[PDB]
């Protein structure tokens, strides 16, 4: 029953990692650049202040 | 104003350093670099051009990057001597290697000088009676000479070693140092523990050897260049001291190892069978600073790690011609029960001279010498054709060859845990006598098991009669 | 010592050169040299084919030499010399790259860094122009230098950016982040 | 589920804090890739033997620092790394997960969990390289290590802290041996005196990934996954993977040694090892020394090998006791690769694969099986039993030799060789069978002892197993006595000869 249990998690895991690369795609799709692209840019502008 | 450089290449244990000036230095220097750990010594090896130059890591190149600072002694590597060194552990670099304190050495000279001139070459023929049969009867060792312990993997080398440090250094009276050339750590530990315990080593009074270690875990430069600076040791209590130096070198075929080793990244091309090409000629001034001269002498025993038991190698077989005392462990004696596998034949000394050792001590040499050999040379009739399909004579001859070959085994104190038998120790002229007496046949009806693992001829007969006590 | 480290062949007769302008202080006469030529070779591509013959023979390679040197009427008192030592050393055919790593030396001295500010989609330019202020007044390889960043459309990366500056680069690109999680999700 | 949600979002705030951090403090672009070595571009002050990360994700490591083009050795597969690549440096050298979360963990040579079993908690990172303790720190070895083998590997022993090779050809119980010892640990790791427990580490470097399954479950199997550390680097990986996991080993194996406790490490055929240091320095620009092979694997060898030691009482007199293995090709002992490892260790172990063919399951040469722990290092009750057995075995071999090349007062008649022959067909093991140090001393001391002259050489297999009988049945007041004293006295000696001649008639 543990190792049945484990192998659950590792399937449960998997399965987590599927859902998360078909979000990953569904984000190459939908128009998610801009507002990203400036944020990470802030941040590169305030990772430069910091130093 | 010092030398300043920055490293620019970094190869395992080669290191390349630039210098921004035209005050390059020179070769064999000691180039320091202040590594977290510590510091870091790079000997200058050769000068590539552009003013940057190939160097030894003296030490692991950890975390080196390139551009480091690198600072130039102005000479080469330079570790402390005198009577301070004398029990303690002396590191490549000079530094102390035990944690007894740094060293106040008087002086600290450089382990590249040149070797003694033609003129300044002491020979002699003094004897050294070490207390082994094989060696005192065969090959004799000769005192103030170089001395020779080639033999292959698990035949006794670090054995034999111990054994004859311990029989001779005791006895010896003057200074001596302990070189260990790429060999285990542990070795190293039983061997300072070894003579810690028998008093050669007294921490806290006067010692008579000098202890350096090179050990086969350090970096290759390291291995190359702890020869070099127990010989500046040994150079040092010979010259200035004027005391009989007992250099004991341990695997000095580990200096042409780590030659070969530095050869293959240094760009040279390899020579046969893939050692240096360099390795004569360097070999030639590391063993050549090894001589007996006027102000003292030096008597190195090295023990040679032949590879694959191969004799025919370049580094064993140009050793046996840079070399006075050869003592070869073959192997096939080794597991033949004899483990001092010292072989009776190609083990020579060049004090086998009647006007040296006697005309009786040559007769006796010459005799087992021709005994053995007849047994070699009837090996294979004894193996398929029959031992008994042989003549008398040629039989008897066998039967000799055999009591001698048994009677070479000798029990060591060193190795007492091993044999199981206590080291005792035979002199030479017991020895001789012995062998004579073995040789005329007034021992030929005792059986060959008799003289397996004893001393003189009274332990033979003491084992014969203790046999034939237990057998009825 | 010259201002970067220039290695190979191709690359060491650069700050041979480099070094030799330093000594007259004529660095600028040899770049401008230097450019020169590479627009005369630009200009006729079979010179191009010419300079990259490694067969073209040695009286051949100093007539092609006395071609690119007789128009201008000399392109500087050292290059023309350089370019003879490379008759004589047979290295026609590496020019361009010479000027290449020439130039380098140029910007590397001259406080002319440049960056490489690689992203999946044409930079905009207003967010071009916020990105060199900030690099420019920031402190990487900064010693009183300019900025010539310039957009590299790739498409490796997913998007975002790869501040590239002097052996400098930020991992800020969100298709390295998204992948980082990913392994440590499969655990 | 909870775990991955928050530990994904600690870890991302981490990334952008490293990214938001010195920009990455060094770079480089990909010049060249193949079997497992990179060329790269950049890195000017990259560290000597400092882990970088790639781009695509794949791990590396410098080898070689050129002017301008660093020498970077791929760990893991080259098929994600191209050209261009961004190649950061985590700053470090290379390090390995080291504590007592690894035992019952399974990890790659980066220290990586790849048994899937969950994170590795490590007390603290090691660096892959480290050297050698010195001579003061080193200790003579003198506390035993149970072989448990019923075979030579007890009359000359193995002791805490000796780097005993076991040569031999494939497929002749060199595995087989080290998992005979990693077993028999079990009896004394399963106590609470830590100067006895021997966690063991194995190293299973250029084995297939099925081999290693299968051997992972025999040691669950029988309950020695507790304390035993799989780290290794399987046919799978690249190259450097299986040049670097018996360092990493080697750095798990002193970080139990530098803490007082006592681990076994089994270097299980470093010839892949050796091979693979062969793949990186063909590609990374290191010309070749001998016989093909680059001159740098008698100094790894070296390096490797000799971390394995006893510290002293100083230190903390702690072992870390090594069992290299080779596998040689048609039993070549003379061949380069044998001749350095013989030169590196302290004593070997010779199995030719005549004698598993023969039938001797343990298959040990005795004439040529050599160590430096002679009757020492060893329980006691064994060393004054067998101290010296190994030479008269090998004289024996010799005789016997001697007795078939001619009719003489030989063979039968000879009671050297018949001691000699029932000792050699005594020395014999089954696998999976750990024995004791209790229920060896008997067996060997009628051998020694000329007490098995009318025992026939067939019947010695049954008189084996009827005198442990005997002792575990109706005289185990003597082995208990010598189990718990590690040491037989006057008084054990009289009661094994007293039972060993009233059972000389059975
Ligand atoms: N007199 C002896 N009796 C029994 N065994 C010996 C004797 N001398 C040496 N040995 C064995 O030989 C081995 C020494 O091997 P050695 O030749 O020193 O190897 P290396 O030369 O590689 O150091 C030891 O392990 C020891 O067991
Ligand atoms: N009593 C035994 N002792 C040792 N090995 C045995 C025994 N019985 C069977 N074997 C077989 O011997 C093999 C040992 O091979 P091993 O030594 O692991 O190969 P390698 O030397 O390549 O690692 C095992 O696969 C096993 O099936
Ligand atoms: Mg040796
Ligand atoms: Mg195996």
């Amino acid at each position: 029953w543990v190792r049945y249990e484990a192998s659950l998690r590792q399937l449960e895991q998997r399965q987590l990692a599927k859902s998360v690369v078909s979000r990953v795609q569904s984000e190459l799709g939908n128009p998610k650049f801009q507002e990203k692209v400036l944020q990470q840019s802030i941040s590169e502008i305030e990772q430069l202040l910091s130093k | 104003t010092p030398i300043t450089g920055k490293v620019t290449a970094v190869i395992g244990a080669i290191v390349d350093v630039h210098f921004e000036q035209s005050e390059l230095p020179a070769i064999l220097n000691a180039l320091e670099i202040k590594t977290p750990q510590g510091k870091l010594v790079l000997e200058v090896a050769q000068h590539l051009g552009e003013n940057t130059v190939r160097t030894i890591a003296m030490d692991g190149t950890e975390g080196l990057v390139r551009g480091e600072k690198v600072l130039d002694t102005g000479g080469p590597i330079s570790v402390p001597v005198g009577r301070e060194t004398l029990g303690r552990i002396i590191n490549v670099i000079g530094e102390p290697i035990d944690e007894r304190g740094p060293i106040k050495s008087k002086l600290r000279k450089p382990i590249h000088a040149d070797p003694p001139s033609f003129a300044e070459q002491s020979t002699s023929a003094e004897i050294l009676e070490t207390g082994i049969k094989v060696v005192d009867l065969l090959a004799p060792y000769a005192r103030g000479g170089k001395i020779g312990l080639f033999g292959g993997a698990g035949v006794g080398k670090t054995v034999f070693i111990q054994e004859l440090i311990n029989n001779i250094a005791k006895a010896h009276g003057g200074f001596s140092v302990f070189t260990g050339v790429g060999e285990r750590t542990r070795e190293g530990n039983d061997l300072y523990r070894e003579m810690k315990e028998t008093g050669v080593i007294n921490l806290e009074g006067e010692s008579k050897v000098a202890l350096v270690f090179g050990q086969m875990n350090e970096p290759p430069g390291a291995r190359a260049r702890v020869a070099l600076t127990g010989l500046t040791i040994a150079e040092y209590f010979r010259d200035e001291e004027g005391q009989d130096v007992l250099l004991f070198i341990d695997n000095i075929f580990r200096f042409t190892q780590a030659g070969s080793e530095v050869s293959a990244l240094l760009g040279r091309i390899p020579s046969a069978v893939g050692y240096q090409p360099t390795l004569a000629t360097d070999m030639g001034l590391l063993q050549e600073r090894i001589t007996t001269t006027k102000k003292g002498s030096v008597t190195s025993v090295q023990a040679v790690y032949v590879p694959a038991d191969d004799l025919t190698d370049p580094a064993p077989a140009t050793t046996f011609a840079h070399l006075d005392a050869t003592t070869v462990l073959s192997r096939g004696i080794s597991e033949l029960g004899i483990y001092p596998a010292v072989d009776p034949l190609d083990s020579k000394s060049r004090l086998l001279d009647a006007a040296v050792v006697g005309q009786e001590h040559y007769d006796v040499a010459s005799k087992v010498q021709e005994t053995l050999q007849t047994y070699k040379s009837l090996q294979d009739i004894i193996a398929i054709l029959g031992m008994d399909e042989l003549s008398e004579q040629d039989k008897l001859t066998v039967e000799r060859a055999r009591k001698i070959q048994r009677f070479l085994s000798q029990p060591f104190a060193v190795a007492e845990v091993f044999t199981g038998i206590p080291g005792k120790l035979v002199r030479l002229k017991d020895t001789v006598a012995s062998f004579k007496a073995v040789l005329e046949g007034k021992y030929d009806n005792i059986p060959e098991h008799a003289f397996y693992m004893v001393g003189g001829i009274e332990d033979v007969v003491a084992k014969a009669e203790k046999l034939a006590a237990e057998a009825n | 010592p010259p201002p970067v480290r220039l290695f190979g062949v191709e690359g060491t007769y650069a700050t041979a050169l480099y070094q030799a302008a330093a000594k007259n202080s004529s660095i600028d006469a040899a770049f401008q040299s230097l450019q020169k030529v590479e627009s005369t070779v630009k200009k006729n591509p079979k010179l191009g084919h010419l300079l990259l013959n490694p067969a073209l023979s040695l009286k051949d390679r100093n007539s092609v030499i006395d071609a690119i040197v007789e128009t201008h009427k000399n392109l500087d008192g050292y290059v023309v010399n350089l370019l003879k030592v490379l008759s004589e050393n047979n290295r026609l055919g590496c020019f361009e790259k010479i000027a290449s790593d020439f130039g380098v030396l140029n910007d590397a001295h001259n406080g002319l860094l440049k960056g490489t500010v690689t992203s999946a989609e044409p930079l905009d330019p207003k967010s071009f122009k916020r990105i060199e202020k900030a690099l420019s007044a920031s402190k990487l390889v900064g010693q009183g230098k300019s900025l010539k960043l310039e957009n590299v459309v790739k498409p490796e990366i997913k998007g975002g950016l790869l501040v590239e500056l002097g052996d400098k680069t930020v991992d800020l690109s969100i298709s390295t982040k998204i992948q980082k999680l990913i392994k440590v999700l499969e655990d | 589920k909870a775990q991955p949600t928050e530990v994904s979002s600690i870890l991302e705030e981490r990334i952008k804090g490293v990214s938001d951090e010195a920009n990455l403090n060094e770079t480089g672009r990909v010049l060249a890739v193949g079997d497992g070595i990179a060329r790269v571009f950049g890195l000017n002050n990259i560290q000597a033997e400092e882990l970088v990360e790639f781009s695509s994700g794949v791990k590396g490591m410098a080898l070689n620092l050129e002017p301008g083009q660093v020498g970077i050795v791929l760990f893991g597969s080259d098929r994600l790394v191209k050209e261009g690549e961004l190649v950061k440096r985590t700053g470090n050298i290379v390090d390995v997960p080291v504590g007592p979360g690894l035992l019952g963990r399974v990890v790659d040579a980066l220290g990586n969990p790849i048994d899937g079993k969950g994170p590795i908690d490590a007390a603290g990172r090691s660096r892959a390289q480290v050297k050698a303790p010195g001579i003061l720190p080193r200790r003579s070895v003198h506390e035993p290590v149970q072989t448990g083998l019923k075979a030579v590997d007890a009359l000359v022993p193995i002791g805490r802290g000796q780097r005993e090779l076991i040569i031999g050809d494939r497929q002749t119980g060199k595995t087989a041996v080290a998992l005979d010892t990693i077993l028999n640990q079990k009896r004394w790791n399963n106590g609470s005196d830590e100067s006895k427990k021997l966690y063991c580490v194995y190293v299973a470097v250029g084995q297939k990934r099925s081999t290693v399954a299968q051997l992972v479950q025999t040691l669950e199997q029988h309950d020695a996954m507790k304390y035993s550390i799989i780290v290794a680097a399987t046919a799978s990986e690249a190259a450097p993977l299986q040049y670097l996991a018996p360092f990493t080993a080697a750095s798990i194996g002193e970080w139990f040694r530098d803490n007082g406790k006592h681990a076994l490490i089994v270097y299980d055929d470093l010839s892949k090892q050796a091979v693979a240091y062969r793949q990186l320095s063909l590609l990374l620009r290191r010309p070749p020394g001998r016989e093909a092979y680059p001159g740098d694997v008698f100094y790894l060898h070296s390096r490797l090998l000799e971390r394995a030691a006893k510290l002293s009482e100083k230190e903390g007199s702690g072992s870390l006791t090594a069992l290299p293995v080779i596998e040689t090709q048609g039993g070549d002992v003379s061949a380069y690769i044998p001749t350095n490892v013989i030169s590196i260790t302290d004593g070997q172990i010779f199995l030719e694969a005549e004698l598993f063919y023969k039938g001797i399951r343990p298959a040990i040469n005795v004439g040529l099986s050599v160590s430096r722990v002679g009757s020492a290092a060893q329980v006691k009750a064994l060393k004054q039993v067998a101290g010296s057995l190994k030479l008269f075995l090998a004289q024996y071999r010799e005789v016997a030799a001697f007795a078939q090349f001619g009719s003489d007062l030989d063979a039968s008649t000879k009671q050297t060789l018949v001691r000699g022959e029932r000792l050699t067909q005594l020395l014999k093991q089954n696998q999976y069978s750990p024995l004791a140090t209790e229920e060896q001393v008997p067996l060997i001391y009628a051998g020694v002892n000329g007490h098995l002259d009318g025992i026939e050489l067939s019947r010695i297999g049954e008189f084996e197993s009827s005198f442990l009988s005997y002792l575990k049945s109706n005289h185990n007041e003597l082995l208990t006595e010598i189990r718990e004293k590690g040491e037989l006295s006057k008084e054990l000696l009289a009661s094994l000869k007293s039972a060993t001649e009233s059972f000389v008639a059975t």
